[PDB]
């Protein structure tokens, strides 16, 4: 593993001694080739694992994730180029060794053989993503978004850390093959009850849950367009892996405690869609649509069938791209705009029409139209929960109608109608924006093609 | 370019103040009318009428012809439930509780009706359609090991 | 005389139906002269900035801040906890979410008793 | 459309667009045009009984029994001209509608083909250049104290004025652009 | 090597090298549509061969050819069915297509976009054939969410038009309500069944539940704008002619159907569901007639029109006899596509007009419109040894000679007295009388692509009942004897319906006017469906969305209970301890307290 986290470390003497107009170029060259040399990633086994020392470990749900995560950064660097134009050399080093940073936490963090050096990344990631989001940020909010987004993320991963350090008292290991060969049930008891609890819910804040999802809107309102896109691809993603892989010690307790928080998620998809339907901001939009797939995800999750695991796994993959999608459109109408309020630039189409056949695209794979693999992951999961109780239909068919629904409103209101009249410097679209937009596009429709690469373990 | 001034505040108590949030707003003072003082935050904001963009005048030279909206006008609490592509509450040639009563009579009769013709079908002088060996026993589920009981079709 | 409409929250009354428009008073067109010059000096204050050439943005709108502003930021300062937010909040967001334990509950508790008679009929339930 | 509206309608423009709106929503009840033509004569010797009523009072207490009637027998599908706000064809060609300032952003090599066109529209800017400053003090010295009370403008007055804010009515894209 | 798989897998296959070509330079010219054209012709020439194959030996496949995911013990695969409703309705599709595009090239011919429009034409076509061909459901679902996002798109076309895109969105809406359905069928054929390939299905459900089978009632309700969710078909009218007439009319509606003519295997085994199905039909047909016969648009006319024969084909599958379904919708295709041909010339000829109150005196001032639309009508109607007839005549003799609903029965004779009513209207209204259209004619036929286009699908609905009736196998047992007046009902019915209707016609010339009774009202605003429907709910929706959801539990309860109140226990907490004056008595009394109370408590 170490034949990609090393060159991720040359990343930074590399950005740093890099000429003053060389910066962006050099880093995405060398993140595309790291990427495409984690991309021999995806070659699993049918048994256990790739093992590749005693510290890290590979598996086909985390090479999909690494692999993500490793695309994800050029995609990052060519959408912070454009509004850090006007600021200085050092700066921008500092943003692009605050992305290289997060991108080594988080590769170190899927593979992460331990689980108390899986804690240690996980929360290690925090720190980049709130000096991003407090140091260039917009508006003034972004302070409190860092704030909310720190103290949500520790009031639910401090008590993991105890019940982790618990575990190995009682066990004496916590290495994840360990665990899962030497897995005992848990008896119905008080004590068990809050272990499950510790070991549920610091994953459960950073889905999030939809009680606990007050900090995303925030967090990715006010972060910069890097911010949001890394927030809502990988960062999302992590309580999913956490829970898929610590849901092995909690049997059979989760039959028991998964009921509030499977009523949470079912209600709380249904809610946020509904809320995405009367919103005044495209991001607040995308975020909220964001929480409901999650949601989607934690239910899959707390079913723990096959069928609901591989529907995470895709779901999880699928979300990630569409979302960083969906981000990116909206930065490139803001940068224009410079309001970020949906009703304010209108009939973009008849203005950009390559940028209205972009926005249609992530539209229609943010609505789940087959056979994307975000529609693979929602059928998944939709018939693992129709075998768990048939009445789960009716919610699942509901959130389908809704997403449609808000998924078009956004379309139709920002592309079509007539063109604001006062608006007059909607420039022609820049090759870099629509080189972002293929870039995120372009992999969904190709995994389409071979899907049991983002179906996860139990494939 | 907007101050803090120019920002919605809290439920306006004197008149003063009142007139204070109308001419913020850009309308008389006796047109502005904030929400109700309750719980909920709409604080400081008008109360515009509850009507539809879609019955606002077609023909006036708006600043935005597609939503029908003007530059400096207040604009109402719920613009994005009424925006021509959404609910629209515009007059109708017949009262709303007559076409309710009209539909939902109609409704009623032809589902009534229905479960009477359950109750009592139509159907032919004829007795049940004959098949041949013993009712297409082998052709319907088999289970040849069973030798079922004779059915024998009469000659008429 | 012919029937009566009777206007609703959906289908509004007509304007040339309305009783107010056809009580004219000097304080009614005098407020009707003054709503007209508020929207004209609206206007010309928009298309004084519209027809600029120097401009090269958008127009700011102070209404249109003042609307997403009280939309999404203004709400909880002006908060209080009432009965009737009290209520609605306890049941809008807690009523649903155990009416659904409810229902999942018993349709599971069924299931499973089911199973254990046997007399469920799982025959080809091979994916799950 | 063009013209600006006032403050209130008065008594007469009110019954004139009762008039018309009768005899439209006649016209599509009475679909054969030597059936509406009687009908409209018998609809207008009804208006004319009382063209000349001086009671204020009586006459606003009529018009309304007649829109109310209106109301009542008003037809609840209407013939609209297509290119109307209530026709089939009312906002078909918005889409094509692109403005003029986008040709600003065009490709030098965009701008090679129609060189006569740019040449022109050069010559349009330097004159909106120039109109303007003009046409800002015109108005700021014509306006009345207090602001403007109804949104009508003047014309130009001398002799190489323009009318005031005329480049976004001059430079509409077309009825039918493409 | 036999030949059969190949030729049917070529035709779905050439139809996409067009959409290849979309971007190289012919797609920048304007041969594009013509190209298109084309290519949709050779592949109805193409399909005519496995059609022959099939009628001369009945030749049937499963052509599994690429294998995609597999599930643990599911397969799934790119499978195609090519059985006798495949071959049979891919060249009708075909060559109704092909005179829709020939159409086009003259309607849509001002249109800045054509080649763009031509292109979506295809794509649609495409989508629809992976939904007919489709052997799963996986496939099949994909065929039918894409059919309904291409109707999203040419619904849509005008896009600075809002009525078109609340019109959209609308569709998009109701077909997401059928979506449901369609999701929870395959939810519980996957679980039970441990399959989505027909053939398993079949073998396994020997006794069908009844979930799987309202699913599938639900998605082909939704699809083909059944009562409950009929109003978005006419709604769909906003888009241009040609789209009106190839997806909303013949083609793209009739998939609904199609699904439940799919699965007729295990809907026989089901008592209940054949009920349901046979009363919704019921039911839409008469409501949509009923709307019909009143209605001033012309192209909201035909598009009534279309909804009751969608709801007579539902009653036809609702009586069990799903290949005379299928009939009837490879004869409505015919016709139904040439009623469209003849509104859209109308339209196209009198400036975009589509009222039928300012269209006048039109028999003899563009006759072949009129022949082709008279023709259209009679084959409509139900004229004996027409196309419409052999499918009509033996829809009304099958549902009279069946164990059935009294009412089902009854509305289905009204609906085919109201479909004569209606057809006299139009073209009473269109025809006959004085012109009333302004003073400027414009009116003009000759263009052979109008032409050649209207003509062969008038060659088609004179002659295709006949030649499709005897060359198909005999499916199912015939009605040999029947009471004379009983086998005459649909004739007797449609004779009254010309009759009354035109009787009630003849009467607008009268110099007599009187206001309208409250059935009219009904019946002119569609049963005032759209309107309540279309205003309590959605409101009432969107209201909780921002009153409740958005606002009261996200905006304030959550941050209430959570944060805010985290925050204010730390804020006065701090305080609390914080504040000391700084005296240091003070201090040391505490100090003093503490030091008592240690010892004390200890010990
Ligand atoms: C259908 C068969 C197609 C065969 C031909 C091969 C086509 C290859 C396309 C590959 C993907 C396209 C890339 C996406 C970005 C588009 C690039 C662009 O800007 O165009 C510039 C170019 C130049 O135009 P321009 O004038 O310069 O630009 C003017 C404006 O942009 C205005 O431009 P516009 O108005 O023309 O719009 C652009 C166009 C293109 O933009 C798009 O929207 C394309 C993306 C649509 C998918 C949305 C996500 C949903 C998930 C679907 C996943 C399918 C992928 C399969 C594997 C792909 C491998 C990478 O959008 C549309 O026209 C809407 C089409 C809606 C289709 C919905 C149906 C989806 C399911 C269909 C069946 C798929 C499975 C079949 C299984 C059974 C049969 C084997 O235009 C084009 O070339 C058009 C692109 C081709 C149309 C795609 C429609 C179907 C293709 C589906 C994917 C491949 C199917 C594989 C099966 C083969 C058998
Ligand atoms: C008894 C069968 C005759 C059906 C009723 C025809 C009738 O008298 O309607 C005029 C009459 C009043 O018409 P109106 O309010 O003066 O309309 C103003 C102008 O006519 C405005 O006229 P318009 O040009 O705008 O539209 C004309 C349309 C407008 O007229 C309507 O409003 C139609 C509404 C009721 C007719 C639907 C019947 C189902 O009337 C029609 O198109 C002809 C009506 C359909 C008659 C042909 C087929 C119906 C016979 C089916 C049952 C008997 C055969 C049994 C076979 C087994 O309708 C009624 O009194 C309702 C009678 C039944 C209600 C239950
Ligand atoms: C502009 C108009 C169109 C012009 C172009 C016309 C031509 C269109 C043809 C292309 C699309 C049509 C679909 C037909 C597919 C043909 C190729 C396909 O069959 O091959 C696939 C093979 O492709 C791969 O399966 C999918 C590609 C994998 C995508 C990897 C992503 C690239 C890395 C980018 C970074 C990652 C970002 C996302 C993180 C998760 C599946 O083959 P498979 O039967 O299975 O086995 C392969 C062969 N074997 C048998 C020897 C093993
Ligand atoms: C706010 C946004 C979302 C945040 C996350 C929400 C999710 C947290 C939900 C916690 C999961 C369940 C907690 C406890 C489950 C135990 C089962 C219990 O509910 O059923 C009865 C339990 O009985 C009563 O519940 C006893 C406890 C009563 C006191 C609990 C307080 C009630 C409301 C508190 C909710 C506040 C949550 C937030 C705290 C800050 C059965 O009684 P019994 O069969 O005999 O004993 C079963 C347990 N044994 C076997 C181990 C002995
Ligand atoms: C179930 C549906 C639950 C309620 C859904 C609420 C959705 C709210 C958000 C929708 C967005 C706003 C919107 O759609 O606007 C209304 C929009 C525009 O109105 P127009 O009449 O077209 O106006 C044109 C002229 N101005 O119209 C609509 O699309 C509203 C559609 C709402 C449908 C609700 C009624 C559906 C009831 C179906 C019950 C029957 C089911 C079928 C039975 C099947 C049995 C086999
Ligand atoms: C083009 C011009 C070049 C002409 C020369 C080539 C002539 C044909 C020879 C091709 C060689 C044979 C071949 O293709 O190999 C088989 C190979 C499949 O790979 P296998 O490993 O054998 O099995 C699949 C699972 N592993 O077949 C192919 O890939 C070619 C044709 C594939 C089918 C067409 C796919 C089109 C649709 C794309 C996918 C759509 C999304 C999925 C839909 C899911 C539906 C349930
Ligand atoms: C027992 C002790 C438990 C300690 C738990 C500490 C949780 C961390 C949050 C502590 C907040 C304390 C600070 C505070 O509330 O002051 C009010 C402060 C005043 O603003 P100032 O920044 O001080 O001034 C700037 C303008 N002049 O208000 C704020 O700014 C609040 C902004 C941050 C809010 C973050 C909320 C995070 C909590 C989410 C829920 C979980 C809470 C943690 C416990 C979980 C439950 C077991
Ligand atoms: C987003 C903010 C959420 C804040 C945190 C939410 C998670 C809360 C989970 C509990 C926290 C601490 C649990 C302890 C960690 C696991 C250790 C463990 O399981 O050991 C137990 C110990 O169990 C405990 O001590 C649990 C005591 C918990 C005290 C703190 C209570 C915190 C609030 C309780 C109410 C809310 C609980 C769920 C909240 C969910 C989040 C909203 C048994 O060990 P022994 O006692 O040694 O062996 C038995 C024989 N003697």
């Amino acid at each position: 593993m170490l034949k990609i986290i090393i060159p991720t470390t040359m990343l930074l003497p590399m950005t740093w001694m890099s000429k003053h107009n060389m910066i962006w170029i050099n880093a995405t060259v060398h993140s595309l080739l790291i990427s495409l040399i984690s991309l021999s990633l995806l070659n699993q086994l049918g048994e256990n694992s790739l093992n590749f020392s005693l510290t890290f470990f590979s598996d086909s749900l985390s090479a999909p994730l690494l692999v993500l995560t490793t695309w994800l950064l050029p995609l990052m660097l060519m959408a912070s180029q454009s509004h850090l134009s006007k600021e200085t050399t050092t700066r921008k080093k500092l943003y692009i060794t605050m992305l290289i940073l997060l991108q080594l936490f988080l590769i170190m963090t899927f593979t992460a053989t331990e689980l108390i050096l899986f804690y240690i990344l996980f929360e290690a990631t925090l720190v980049p993503t709130l000096i991003i989001i407090t140091r260039w940020g917009n508006q003034t909010e972004r302070l409190n978004a860092g704030l909310y987004f720190l103290f949500y993320t520790l009031a639910g991963s401090l008590p993991l850390l105890v019940a982790l350090v618990y575990i190995q008292n009682t066990t004496g290991s916590l290495n994840f093959l360990i665990i899962h060969y030497w897995s005992h049930p848990l008896s119905n008891s008080w004590s068990n009850i809050f272990m499950w609890l510790a070991c549920i819910m610091a994953f459960m804040v950073k889905m999030p849950l939809y009680g606990l999802h007050l900090w995303l809107p925030k967090a990715h309102v006010e972060a910069p367009i890097a911010g949001s896109m890394v927030l809502a691809a990988v960062l999302l993603k992590l309580g999913g892996y956490g829970m898929m892989r610590i849901t092995t010690i909690l049997n059979p307790l989760t039959n028991y405690m998964a009921y509030p928080f499977l009523m949470l998620s079912m209600w709380g998809m249904i809610m946020t869609s509904s809320i995405c339907l009367r919103q005044t901001d495209l991001k607040s939009l995308i975020a909220y649509s964001s929480v409901s797939h999650m949601a989607l995800v934690i239910v899959a999750i707390m079913i723990q069938t096959p069928w609901s695991f591989m529907g995470a796994t895709a779901l999880m993959i699928a979300h990630g791209l569409t979302s960083s999608m969906l981000f990116c459109l909206a930065n490139t109408n803001y940068e224009r705009v410079h309001s970020r309020t949906m009703i304010l630039a209108r009939g973009l189409q008849t203005l950009l029409p390559l940028m209205a056949t972009w926005w249609l695209v992530a539209s229609l794979t943010n609505l789940a139209l087959p056979p994307s693999i975000n529609l693979i992951g929602e059928l998944f999961i939709i018939t693992a929960s129709f075998s768990w109780s048939n009445i789960t239909i009716i919610l699942m068919g509901m959130n389908m109608m809704i997403t449609a629904l808000y998924s078009l409103y956004m379309l139709i209101t920002t592309q079509r109608g007539k063109y604001t009249h006062h608006i007059n410097n909607i420039k022609p679209s820049f090759t870099r924006e629509n080189a972002l937009m293929a870039l995120h596009i372009l992999p969904l429709l190709l995994l389409t093609l071979n899907p049991k690469m983002i179906l996860g373990p139990l494939y | 370019h907007v101050t803090k001034d120019m920002f919605p505040g809290p439920y306006p108590k004197t008149p003063e103040e009142r007139a204070a949030a109308a001419k913020k707003y850009n309308m008389r003072v006796e047109d502005y009318e904030p929400y109700p003082d309750d719980g909920m935050g709409y604080g400081d904001y008008p109360k515009l009428p509850d009507r539809s963009q879609q019955e606002r005048d077609p023909w006036y030279d708006w600043d935005h012809p597609d939503l029908r909206l003007n530059w400096g006008e207040p604009i109402h609490w719920d613009l994005d439930m009424y925006i021509r592509n959404r609910v629209d509450t515009s007059p109708t040639p017949v009262s709303w509780n007559t076409m309710c009563k009209h539909l939902f009579g109609f409704v009623a009769f032809m589902l009534f009706m229905f479960w009477v013709g359950e109750i009592y079908p139509s159907y032919q002088p004829v007795g049940p359609k004959q098949y041949p060996y013993n009712d297409l026993y082998l052709e319907r589920g088999g289970d040849p090991t069973k030798e079922p009981e004779p059915v024998v079709h009469y000659e008429i | 005389s012919f029937p009566k409409y009777k206007p609703s929250r959906l289908a509004t009354l007509p304007a040339t139906l309305d009783p107010a428009e056809y009580d004219i008073s000097p304080e009614t067109r005098k407020a009707q002269a003054e709503r007209l010059a508020i929207r004209s000096r609206l206007k010309r204050e928009y298309l004084l900035q519209y027809n600029d050439p120097n401009r090269l943005g958008v127009i700011e709108d102070p209404a249109l801040i003042r609307w997403t502003y009280a939309r999404s930021a203004n709400i909880y300062p002006n908060f209080r906890p009432t009965p009737k937010t009290s209520l609605l909040g306890a049941l809008f967001g807690i009523g649903p979410l155990f009416f659904w334990y409810y229902v999942f509950k018993t349709d599971r508790d069924k299931k499973e008793k089911l199973i254990q008679e046997g007399k469920l009929d799982q025959t080809f339930n091979i994916s799950y | 459309a063009f013209s600006a509206p006032a403050a209130y309608l008065t008594h007469q423009q009110k019954v004139l667009r009762l008039y018309k709106r009768a005899l439209r929503h006649l016209e599509s009840w009475c679909v054969h045009r030597d059936k509406y033509r009687y009908f409209a004569c018998l609809m207008r010797a009804r208006f004319d009984e009382h063209k000349n009523e001086k009671d204020m009072v009586k006459a606003t207490q009529l018009l309304r029994q007649a829109e109310e009637e209106f109301w009542y027998g008003q037809h609840p599908q209407p013939y609209i001209f297509p290119e109307s706000p209530g026709g089939t064809s009312y906002e078909r060609y918005e889409c094509y509608k692109v403005p003029e300032w986008c040709l600003d952003d065009w490709h030098p090599s965009e701008k090679a083909m129609y060189p006569d066109y740019f040449a022109k529209r050069e010559q349009w800017k330097r004159l909106r250049r120039e109109s303007w400053e003009r046409e800002v003090k015109q108005l700021q010295e014509e306006t009345p104290p207090g602001g403007p009370r109804t949104e009508a403008l003047p014309p130009a007055r001398k002799e190489g004025d323009l009318p005031p804010l005329w480049w976004h009515i001059v430079t509409r894209p077309r009825e039918r652009p493409m | 090597m036999n030949p059969f798989a190949s030729l049917t897998l070529t035709t779905l296959t050439i139809l996409t090298i067009p959409i290849m070509m979309s971007n190289s330079n012919i797609y920048k010219t304007n041969l594009y549509p013509n190209y298109v054209k084309t290519t949709v012709s050779y592949a109805f020439t193409l399909s005519l061969v496995p059609l022959l194959m099939f009628m001369h030996t009945g030749q049937e496949m499963i052509i599994s050819n690429w294998h995609w995911m597999t599930l643990q013990t599911v397969e799934l695969s790119l499978s195609f069915k090519m059985d006798y409703f495949s071959v049979m309705f891919i060249p009708v599709a075909l060559f109704v297509t092909w005179s829709i595009m020939e159409f086009s090239m003259w309607y849509m011919h001002s249109d800045p976009f054509i080649n763009r429009f031509f292109k979506y034409l295809l794509l649609f076509l495409i989508t629809m054939m992976i939904l007919v061909t489709a052997n799963n459901l996986f496939q099949l679902f994909i065929g039918w969410e894409g059919v309904g996002i291409m109707s999203f798109l040419l619904i849509g076309w005008w896009h600075g038009r809002t009525d078109a895109n609340t019109a959209a969105l609308q569709a998009i809406l109701y077909n997401r309500i059928g979506d449901i359905g369609f999701v929870l069928s395959m939810a519980w054929f996957l679980t039970h069944s441990n399959a989505w390939d027909l053939q398993q299905i079949f073998m396994l459900n020997n006794e069908c539940p009844n979930m799987p089978l309202i699913g599938l009632l639900l998605a082909a309700a939704g699809k083909s704008a059944q009562f409950g969710l009929h109003p978005w078909l006419p709604s769909a009218m906003e888009g241009p002619t040609p789209v009106s007439a190839l997806l909303h009319s013949s083609t793209m509606v009739v998939a609904g159907v199609f699904l439940l003519i799919r699965f007729y295997p295990l809907m026989e085994t089901n008592k209940l569901v054949q009920t349901m199905t046979l009363c919704l039909g019921a039911i839409t047909t008469l409501f949509t007639a009923l709307c019909a016969i009143t209605q001033n648009d012309i192209k909201k006319i035909v598009a009534f029109s279309t909804s009751s024969q969608l709801g007579l084909m539902m009653v036809t599958i609702g009586i069990n006899q799903p290949h005379l379904a299928f009939l009837h919708i490879c004869m409505h295709a015919f016709f139904k596509a040439m009623l469209f041909m003849c509104s859209g010339s109308i339209i196209h000829s009198l400036n975009d007009e589509q009222d039928i109150r300012k269209m006048g005196g039109l028999y003899k001032a563009m006759p072949f419109t009129t022949t082709a639309l008279i023709i259209g009508s009679l084959a409509l109607t139900g004229m004996p040894y027409l196309t419409g007839f052999y499918s009509k005549d033996l829809i009304i003799e099958a549902v009279n000679m069946s164990y059935t609903n009294a009412w089902a029965l009854l509305m289905t004779l009204i609906a085919t007295s109201l479909t004569a009513a209606y057809s006299t209207r139009i073209i009473f209204f269109a025809f006959l009388g004085k012109p009333r259209f302004p003073p400027l004619v414009l009116i003009n036929e000759n263009n052979p692509l109008l032409i050649n286009s209207i003509k062969r699908l008038l060659i088609g609905s004179i002659f295709a009942g006949f030649i499709i009736s005897n060359n198909i196998p005999p499916m199912t047992v015939p009605n040999t004897t029947m009471p004379l007046y009983m086998k005459m009902t649909a004739l007797i019915v449609t004779i009254m319906g010309f009759m009354l209707a035109l009787e009630l016609n003849n009467t607008t010339y009268y110099l007599k006017f009187k206001y309208p009774s409250q059935t009219y009202k009904f019946s002119n605003m569609l049963g005032y469906y759209p309107s309540i429907m279309h205003r309590l709910p959605t409101y009432h929706n969107l209201s909780m969305s921002q009153k409740s959801a958005s606002s009261l539990l996200d905006l304030i309860w959550l941050e209430t209970i959570l944060p805010k109140t985290t925050s204010f226990i730390q804020m006065k907490m701090s305080i609390m301890v914080s504040n000391q004056k700084g005296l240091i008595k003070l201090y040391f009394l505490s100090f003093l307290i503490t030091i008592m109370i240690s010892m004390t408590l200890f010990n």
